[PDB]
RNA sequence: UCGAGAGGAUU
């Protein structure tokens, strides 16, 4: 029960799809070349302008009821400023030794393709996303 | 026809109707005054004598009560005024005429009842006010408004009479209709407009709004879902909160114009395990249709679970729309200034086209089209010209209609609206039609006395350049008044012939009952169909499903279906089966693959002969697209680990399955061959989807999951048979009569008069024709 | 009903507290739905709600006469001078919670007509009531405490459900059941009935 | 504001409604149908005022 | 009451449709529905 | 048929302003819009109680019994 | 016209073709011409198709014209309902119309036909011809006020 | 004719208690309270006040039918914490807030001179 | 109205002959009435047969000589392009009946919708007569507090609808609220 | 000054009060408005017996009108509901009896104002039953008009009640309500055609809140705490006791729950 | 009991 993926991305396109509080972001992975992602982001909470640099992570934790944080006792496992919860509904296979995963953060959708995440992102429903500044 | 076919009867009712979403679907709102008046004889039992004696003590003045008491001798006891009404010793076997109470079966009616689903049972919910309360989503199989409409009610008087309402004529039993092989009831106006704005991704709700929304589901597990967004402020999506209404184990896939697996427009729909994945819910998702959400839950979960699903969906969506609001002003019809400047420019270009064509016609330079008079070519040209400008300016308006335009959103959800209404309200209403033609000359050589004679221009022939918002001129108003009276005439005319047609259809087919052999017969016993519907299946448990043996190239047919055991490149990889390396070049086993492939090729020949147009989407009695997703979900499947099946389990199992899909149980050769004829198309689908490559590569089953698929398909098929005794000709007559009543609107006899000529077989048709090849 | 074919019965009676309100505390006397508007295209209904608003504030009679060169934009120019939304909308707060409604509501006065139909004048009920002598069937109409007709079109539809035993109760025990004696050789209603 | 225009018979305000008719003493030309042996007709509704 | 004093009953080949000559004399829109539409019309 | 006491929408007492209203229109020769604003009616819910009202009771008492 | 036909590879592709459309019918002497396909020609007049191509070829010509009426308004009805109507007209061997003089000429008892248009003279001829009635009809027992053989009424109940 | 008497909105009828307590099935620390002869006037002020207390999990009301006046309230709390104790202190928090409002308002009233 | 040549084609009636009518309207000296208009030759009685032979202008501004910047929101009205005028209509609103003349803005409306109200507007409750208390008719229904309409046709004045109405100015909000 | 809710009054009158209501929950001010409209007790007529009526109006017309007549209820807390008392029909401790007499003696038409109502029952020294006259002329309110020869004679039995039973027991009418005049909370989605700012009018309360500088992002934590309000009174109860009793009646309503809970 | 008329229903 720990971090499953980490990378840092530079955004290329922000697309408001006839919307006011939601944009479709388009970013490739820096420090790599054959890895890019397409993600839906609530702009009103975290403003994501063009040419930003977004540290992105995915964990499995940190069913049961969602109680409020209530205190510092239920300490957050994040120094980020954005988090979401999604479900793994499709894992695409673009080619041999290449893989793409699809997530749905309650209607907000996530595209992510790459090579080396083939030890995590299992078929379990539980899936998180965390985005730093 | 008026005292024997139908007659006035006791235990009747009539009131006005009104819609209450907090009423359940099968519930009905019976006021107390009518409930105080109606009665049901309940014999006294040792179980209910404690309740029944209490109801007599209440008295007939206030409900719950009882109007009479019947003893063994039968001398009636009037409880309205009797000296011994207070003290009564109810011996066993006495009859008590108690008042109608909650959760009782009553027949809900409507006029006209030209429909099987217009006479349905209802649960009684006694309510204080005077109207007949009903759910919103029961308007469709009654065709009711609340403007002035009245509805009747009848009450059973015996136990078997009570059972037939509850178990055959209930609302959930008649959700799926034999007519149109689809449901009738669906989510409606405020729910249908609310479900669109709720399920938008821009729409988000906070915790205080969620908890009220969450508790509003009546039966609910009590777990709060983890929010979509948690870090800045915990926010729930409309898609998140709506998923609580949809039960676990429901799956749905839908594709339209732009449907990626990302869906940037959020069109399409994908539902997995009762939590919707992406999309915007609208009329195509929830309106009563082929493969709708109600079509899934009624077949999979059952009638009562789908009936309660109407309640939980409405109470959540109405609650959001309660606290969000929705309206419609005249700014929802006002278009942009520059958009209007293009619209009248488009009309002027069309009017100049009519001028220049008229000058061409006036100089006799027109080339007469073959098969028509020269003057008829003038009308055919100009009418098609003006309809182009109307349709262009109307589609010019829908470009300029912003996303917050309240008229557009009702059309965007398909609640109550169409494209043409936007064109008439904003851009240009257009040409008027009188008996298929333009405005004729009632005056001598002119349509109106304000015009010079022999004026064929659209301004003088009935074109309304101005729109409804812009303001009609007196000439344009009178021309519109001329055309509108025809539609009021046609509406009054068409309803007269339709009710006669439905009478002729019912009285011809009333004896048509499927006997206890599936031989459709009548009172004399003359066979009409040897198998009902030529297959023997009920139209309710029927779904459209694509069979892909028809489509695709012969090469793509091979790559999808060719398993050559004795090959290296056309054999299944042993990562797809446990015995992959062991089963290679097996001569006693490869014969089973090619024999399978030989019937699949013969099946492709059989279907391509019949379905010449190439359409594969066709009504078939058992869905397999849904059933495999059940086996994919009930048993957790991973693509990495291979199956645990021999090929001989698959091919001999399917061959064993076809022998058991029974329709007729005669041992005779003619009936058994007719049984082979009856299931031939369904087996053609079943062999296509239960193929050796398809099972082990497309949806990698296991031995246990495969035997359940054989178990579900056999049971669903056996349940989806026509039950003998079903009156089907009366059902078939109403199945054509009801959509005929909705028929109201190149020179071909069409619509209702064409339907009149077909039935009343015409020696002299108005428009006969030959189609030559 | 209004003056534009928009019929409609009273679904419920709400008090002022439950009703939504504007910033000036004005409450609607009557609430209708947007979904009855585009299907019937009653734009004059929508303009009468707008024009009567400006007529009330100005205090002068609103001119809704036909074939008059009067524009909505000219009317909406006047309503902007009175400090409102020009096209008729008003910020409305939900009376249940005090939370603002996201969709601003079309608000204005509209001349409405009370129809001659009332529920209590139309409500009917019968069990074991009066019977005509000729047919031995219940009398016609609600005026004589009569019963509703279980007509042939209902008999047609109820056949399709397969409710045969329901039909016998509807055709015998509900009304005009009778017992007669017939001779077996002479198969007609003939027999001397010395029952007692 | 009662504008009159009605008879009062047995206490009930009876109104004589207008009746519509084609004009008399006019020549009218009516084309006959296809299966009719005659092809045309000229009709006049002759009646003294 | 005003509209019942201006009404024409027609006892009874396309009569019910609104005619061009009906301009200025009979009302274009005021007519009953259903049973006899266009036969009964108001001035 | 006679001046209502209160506006049905809000409930402010409007029945007392009628005797002033016609006298505001006659001896002062004022405009209808300024007459309602002078008499304390500032919302259009109560404003339509006086403008749209036609006092039919003057015709009823003309009948001698 | 636009029509889909198999390519030699196998996929369905759009093959356009020219088709003549007329305003008259004598199909007995139209198919016997050169240059046409006498296998797939069609008229919207099903009454002549019964005369020319046989009775059972009139069935599909009857259904297709009914189907074209239904889909003209954008509607949809299942096949078993219309084919029930089409076969009922067809099963007599002629085109039995659903009208007063199309099917009421039958042997279907006496009281079933009395519920339709010609009421008294049907009974008078039944009184004349002394027609014994089967009393198995829906309208026979509804007039008789009995539990007709309608679903629930088809099977009796017995005790062991 | 059929309409009920108007006092049923605020007068308790025949043997009808003001509050009926029932624990919600398939939930821990859950109870539902059948408030009688009340409306949104009372429901929203309790529900918004329960959300301020950070030891309360679930708090929501619903009118079962606007015909009648009986809104239902269901609360869920932390372990070892009956909702009645969470209800009473939150209800008392309104009484302190209302009484402080009345005292603060009356001083501003007397200061105003008209 | 009667149109005849003068220096050019124009109406017979003038603005001076209007004031004699309005002077008779104010006094409510020689009075000027409808029979005075016809006798003087300023109006005519036209039926369906005679109007076959005439050319009618709709508005009396169609006799103005023709000759840019204009308001876009107004209706598009065709220039008649005809000059052999014989008569002019009084006002085009007159073709409507008594019931449809109550309807506000019937030009901005579907033609069945104008029909639909004009068949149940005769059903609306209202004060039919001032002597309802004196008279004894079998069924009478009277509104408590009727109101004149806030949107009035010009033809309402001659139908006495303002002086004897049949409905109230209910404040109406069009809202998707309460699901009822 | 005391901790919790704060109040600052902008302007006031005998029948209108304009105040800011700082530092409260939104559910409080809404629920306060509902009890202020509905559940505040105030006396008005509930039973009328008619001796003689020669008017052009029927009696139920008049019985309707007498209900809407405002009656003073300043000291209404010492009066008792007739449902609570032990009298046979109604007494001096529950009801207040009124009488109305008018005769068309004058040649000209004679009105029947509210000031011509007269009081019969025992007051017992409490400020009740006085028909309020806010008229500058001093004549109360129109009830009927009388020709010469007409007469009217009846009795009016006033009883205590609230607006939930009938709207004649209405303490107030048309209370204003606005919060966030700039929509910095994003509680509403503005419907616009070209520009939301120019088409929508500025609220009058915009000057008493800080404007949103559009360069700053959305405040995703601020909830509604400052509510602008105006209270209008008919005249049956002065504007101070309109809101204060409504606070008290709501306070009484929650206390009945706590009393009901302790008994359980 | 019979004949007649005015409406209400079907978007
Ligand atoms: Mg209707
Ligand atoms: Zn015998
Ligand atoms: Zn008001
Ligand atoms: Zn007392």
């Amino acid at each position: 029960s720990n971090t499953l993926f980490d990378d840092i991305f530079q955004v290329s396109e922000v697309d408001p799809g006839r919307y006011n509080k939601v944009c479709r972001i388009e970013a490739a992975s820096t420090t790599q070349d054959q890895c890019k992602l397409t993600l839906d982001i609530n702009v009103e909470l975290f403003p994501v302008a063009a040419q930003d640099s977004l540290t992105v992570t995915i964990a499995s934790s940190l069913t049961r009821s969602w109680r409020p944080p209530q205190a510092g006792d239920r300490s957050l496992a994040d120094d980020y400023d954005y988090v979401m919860y999604g479900t793994a509904y499709k894992f695409e296979e673009v080619s041999k030794d290449l893989i793409a995963v699809y997530y749905s953060f309650g209607g907000l959708l996530m595209r992510l393709e790459g090579n080396y995440r083939n030890l995590n992102n299992l078929k379990q429903e539980n899936a998180y996303l965390l985005i730093r500044r | 026809r008026g005292n024997l076919m139908g007659k006035r009867v006791d235990f009747s009712a009539r009131t006005v109707i009104s819609g209450d979403p907090n009423l359940e679907l099968d519930q009905v709102g019976v006021p107390k005054s009518i409930a105080k008046t109606l009665t049901y004889p309940e014999v006294v039992t040792p179980y209910n004598i404690d309740r029944l004696t209490q109801l007599v003590r209440n008295g007939p003045n206030e409900h719950p009560g009882a109007k009479y008491v019947i003893r063994d001798s039968g001398d009636r006891i009037d409880l309205r005024y009797s000296k011994r009404a207070g003290d009564i010793q109810l011996q066993y076997g006495w009859k008590v005429e108690r008042h109608i109470m909650d959760n009782d079966p009553v027949l809900f009616n409507r006029q006209p009842s030209l429909h099987k689903m217009s006479m349905m049972a209802h649960r009684v919910k006694v309510i204080p006010y005077s109207t007949f309360r009903l759910n919103l989503s029961v308007t469709s199989p009654y065709n009711a408004d609340f403007d002035g409409d009245e509805m009747n009610l009848h009450v059973p008087q015996s136990e078997e009479t009570r059972a037939e309402l509850s178990q055959l004529c209930a609302v959930p039993l008649q959700i799926v209709s034999p007519q149109s092989n689809k449901p009738c009831m669906g989510i409606v106006q405020d729910t249908l407009c609310g479900i669109r704005k709720l399920t938008l991704r821009d729409t988000f709700i906070e915790l205080d709004q969620v908890l009220n929304m969450l508790y509003w589901v009546p039966d609910w597990d009590g777990v709060i879902p983890t929010p979509a967004i948690i870090k800045p402020k915990p926010l729930w999506s409309g898609k998140q909160i709506l998923s609580v209404a949809i039960p676990n184990g429901i799956h749905l896939q839908r594709f339209d114009e732009g449907t990626t697996l990302l869906s940037p427009k959020d069109n399409g729909m994908l539902i997995i395990d009762g939590q919707i994945i992406f999309g915007v819910v609208e009329k195509k998702t929830v309106g009563s249709s082929n493969g709708g959400l109600i079509h899934v839950v009624t077949r999979e979960k059952g009638p009562q679970v789908c009936a309660k699903l109407f309640g939980n969906i409405q109470k959540v969506v109405n609650f959001w729309l309660l606290h969000n609001g929705f309206s419609t002003g005249i700014g929802d019809t006002i278009a942009d200034g520059p958009t209007m400047r293009e619209i009248t420019e488009t009309i002027a270009e069309a009017k100049k086209k009519v001028l220049d064509v008229t000058k061409e016609a006036q100089a006799n330079l027109l080339t007469a089209k073959h098969g028509m008079t020269l003057r008829e070519s003038f009308e055919d040209n100009v009418v098609r010209f003006l309809n182009e400008a109307r349709d262009k300016a109307g589609r010019l308006a829908e470009v300029n209609l912003k996303d917050l335009n309240n008229v557009k959103q009702m059309v965007m959800a398909g609640s109550k609206g169409s494209f043409i209404n936007i064109a008439q309200m904003s851009a240009c209403v257009g040409q008027q039609s009188v008996e298929g033609k333009r405005i004729a000359f009632g005056f001598v050589d002119r349509t109106l006395p304000h015009f010079s004679k022999d004026d064929y221009s659209p301004e003088s022939k009935g074109f309304v350049e101005n729109s409804y918002l812009r303001g009609l001129t007196p000439q344009e108003f009178f021309f519109h008044a001329m055309g509108g009276r025809e539609g009021l005439i046609d509406t009054a005319v068409k309803t007269a012939e339709t009710g006669y047609i439905q009478r002729r259809l019912v009285k011809a087919l009333e004896d048509i009952m499927v006997h206890y052999d599936n031989t459709t017969r009548n009172s004399l016993g003359n066979v009409i169909q040897f198998i009902y519907g030529e297959d023997g299946m009920d139209a309710a448990h029927i779904e459209k499903q694509s069979l892909d043996t028809i489509g695709g190239s012969d090469a793509a047919f091979e790559k999808r279906y060719r398993v050559d055991l004795l090959n290296t490149d056309h054999t299944l990889d042993p990562s797809l089966l446990e015995s992959g390396s062991e089963i290679l070049g097996d001569l006693k086993l490869q014969v089973l693959l090619d024999e399978e492939y030989k019937q699949l090729v013969k099946d492709r020949k059989f279907l391509r002969e019949v379905f010449v147009d190439g359409e594969a989407n066709w009504p078939l009695p058992v869905n397999i697209r849904r059933i495999i997703q059940n086996a994919q979900q009930t048993f957790h499947i991973d693509h990495t680990k291979p199956s645990d099946l021999t090929i001989k389990d698959i091919v001999l199992g399917v061959k064993d399955l076809q022998e058991n899909l029974l329709v007729l149980r005669g041992k005779n050769e003619i009936i058994q061959n007719a049984q082979r004829d009856a299931v031939t198309l369904f087996c053609c689908l079943l062999r296509s989807r239960l193929a050796t490559r398809r099972v082990l590569q497309e949806y990698r089953l296991t031995k246990q999951a495969f035997d359940w698929v054989l178990s579900n398909i056999e049971a669903q098929f056996l349940r989806s048979v026509v039950h003998p005794g079903e009156m089907v000709g009366v059902l078939a007559a109403q199945s054509i009569g009801e959509p005929a009543t909705q028929m109201t609107l190149k020179k071909v006899t069409s619509g209702v008069p064409r339907l009149k000529e077909i039935l009343n077989v015409a020696k002299n048709m108005k428009t006969p024709s030959l189609t030559v090849y | 009903a209004s003056r534009h074919g928009q019929k409609g019965t009273i679904g419920i009676t709400y008090r002022r507290e439950d009703m939504p309100f504007t910033a000036e505390g004005i409450v609607p006397d009557l609430i209708i739905n947007p979904h009855a508007i585009p299907s019937r295209m009653t734009v004059a209904h929508l303009i009468e709600c707008l024009l009567s608003k400006v007529a009330a504030l100005s205090g002068n009679e609103g001119d809704a006469s036909p074939f008059t060169d009067i524009t909505v934009e000219g009317i909406s120019k006047l309503l902007r001078e009175h400090g409102y939304q020009s096209r008729g909308f008003e910020v409305m707060y939900n009376g249940h919670t005090g939370k603002k409604l996201m969709a601003q509501i079309f608000f204005g006065p509209t001349y409405y007509q009370r129809l001659r139909h009332m529920v209590d004048d139309k409500i009917h009920a019968r069990a074991r009531g009066p019977m005509q002598v000729l047919t031995r069937q219940p009398v016609e109409g609600r005026s004589r405490d009569g019963g509703l007709r279980f007509g042939e079109m209902e008999r047609d539809c109820m056949i399709a459900h397969g409710a045969a035993s329901f039909l016998k109760e509807r055709l015998m025990e509900a009304s005009d059941a009778f017992r007669v004696h017939i001779c077996g050789i002479c198969g007609l209603m003939t027999v001397i009935a010395k029952l007692n | 504001f009662d504008m009159g225009g009605y008879f009062i018979i047995n206490g009930s305000e009876k109104v004589l409604i207008a009746q519509e008719r084609s004009a008399g003493n006019i020549v009218q030309v009516f084309k006959k149908a296809a299966p009719s042996p005659i092809s045309h007709v000229a009709e006049i509704r002759s009646a003294l005022e | 009451t005003l509209s019942h004093l201006r009404r024409t009953n027609t006892p009874i080949a396309k009569p019910r449709q609104l005619h061009n000559t009906h301009w200025g004399l009979v009302c274009p829109a005021e007519t009953p529905e259903g049973q006899a539409c266009g036969l009964v019309k108001n001035l | 048929m006679i001046v209502p006491v209160r506006c049905f929408s809000c409930g402010k007492v409007v029945g007392d302003k009628w005797e002033s209203y016609l006298n505001l229109l006659q001896e002062d020769e004022l405009d209808e819009g300024t007459a309602l604003s002078r008499l304390g009616l500032k919302r259009y819910c109560c404003r339509r109680m006086i403008l749209t009202h036609v006092d039919l009771i003057e015709k009823f008492l003309r009948y001698n019994p | 016209y636009d029509r889909k036909v198999p390519s030699p590879t196998g996929e369905y592709v759009k093959e356009p073709e020219w088709v003549l459309e007329t305003d008259g019918v004598n199909l007995s002497e139209v198919m016997t011409v050169p240059g046409i396909d006498p296998t797939r020609i069609y008229t919207n007049s099903f009454i002549d198709i019964m005369e020319v191509l046989g009775i059972e070829a009139g069935r599909a010509a009857l259904y297709k014209e009914v189907y074209n009426v239904i889909a003209s308004d954008g509607s949809y009805v299942n096949y078993r309902h219309m084919a029930l109507l089409v076969d009922v007209m067809t099963t007599q061997g002629g085109l039995t119309s659903v009208t007063r003089h199309g099917f009421n000429r039958s042997n279907t008892g006496a009281l079933m036909r009395c519920s339709f248009e010609e009421t008294v003279e049907i009974l008078f001829e039944a009184g004349a011809s002394a027609e014994l009635d089967d009393c198995r009809g829906v309208s026979e027992n509804v007039i008789l006020g009995q539990m007709a053989p309608i679903g629930t009424g088809a099977f009796d109940v017995m005790i062991d | 004719m059929n309409a009920p008497d108007r006092f049923e909105l605020f007068l308790l009828g025949e043997g009808e208690s003001k509050l009926k307590i029932d624990p919600d099935t398939k939930a821990p620390n859950a109870v539902v309270i059948t408030f009688e002869k009340e409306d949104h006037t009372l429901g929203n002020l309790i529900r918004a006040e329960l959300l301020n207390d950070r030891k309360v999990l679930f708090a929501a009301y619903k009118v079962e039918h606007p015909f009648f006046a009986r809104f239902k309230l269901r609360i869920q709390t932390t372990e070892g914490y009956d909702p009645k104790d969470a209800l009473k202190n939150a209800c008392n928090s309104i009484i302190n807030k209302l009484g402080a409002l009345k005292t603060n308002f009356e001083t501003e009233w007397n200061l105003q001179t008209l | 109205f009667i149109v005849e040549d003068d220096g050019h084609k124009e109406l017979k009636v003038r603005k001076g002959h209007i004031a004699k009518l309005m002077a008779t309207e104010y006094q409510d000296v020689e009075e000027y009435t409808w029979s005075s208009l016809l006798n003087e030759g300023l109006v005519e009685y036209i039926d369906a047969e005679e109007e076959e032979s005439i050319l009618i202008a709709m508005q009396p501004e169609d006799l103005e000589p023709a000759e840019l910047d204009v308001d876009p929101a107004k209706r598009i009205r065709v220039s008649h392009h005809a000059t052999t005028f014989t008569h002019c209509e009084i006002h085009p609103s007159m073709i409507l009946g008594v019931a449809a003349s109550i309807i506000p803005f019937p030009d901005h409306n579907q033609s069945p919708r104008n029909t639909y109200q004009s068949a149940m507007g005769k059903q609306a409750m209202g004060v039919f007569l001032t002597n309802y208390n004196v008279r004894m008719d079998t069924m009478a229904n009277i509104l408590y507090y009727p109101q004149k309409p806030l949107g009035t046709t010009r033809a309402m004045e001659y139908l006495k609808f303002r002086e004897l109405p049949a409905g109230q100015n209910a404040i109406v909000a069009i809202a998707c609220y309460s699901g009822y | 000054s005391e901790e919790g809710p704060q109040v600052k009054i902008r302007e006031a009158s005998k029948d209108n009060v304009d105040f800011i209501l700082s530092n409260v929950d939104l559910a409080m001010a809404n629920s306060l408005r509902r009890v202020m409209i509905a559940e505040i007790p105030t006396l008005a007529i509930d039973s009328v017996e008619v001796e003689t009526n020669t008017t052009v109006l029927a009696d139920e017309f008049i019985a309707h009108r007498l209900g809407l007549i405002p009656l003073q209820s300043m000291d209404i807390e010492q009066l008792e509901y007739s449902r609570d008392c032990f009298c046979e029909d109604h007494c001096d401790k529950c009801s207040v009896v009124l009488t109305l007499q008018a005769f068309g003696e004058s040649e000209s038409t004679t009105n029947v104002y509210s000031k011509d109502l007269v009081i019969v029952s025992n007051l017992m020294g409490r400020n009740i039953g006085h028909p309020i006259i806010q008229d500058k002329e001093g004549n109360g309110v129109l009830i009927c008009k009388l020709r010469k020869g007409q007469e009217l004679k009846l009795t009016c039995v006033a009883k205590k009640g609230i607006a939930k039973e009938h709207a004649k027991w209405g303490p107030a009418a048309a209370i204003e309500f606005e919060y966030d005049p700039w929509n910095k909370l994003k509680h509403t989605d503005y419907w616009y055609e070209q520009d939301s700012a120019k088409e929508w009018p500025q609220s009058k309360n915009c000057e008493y809140e800080d404007p949103p500088n559009e360069g700053d992002p959305f405040d995703y934590k601020a909830q509604a705490d400052t509510f602008y309000m105006n209270v209008e009174s008919v005249g049956s109860i002065p504007v101070d006791q309109v809101v204060v009793r409504g606070i008290d009646t709501l306070q009484k309503k929650v206390a009945s729950i706590l009393l009901a809970l302790t008994q359980m």
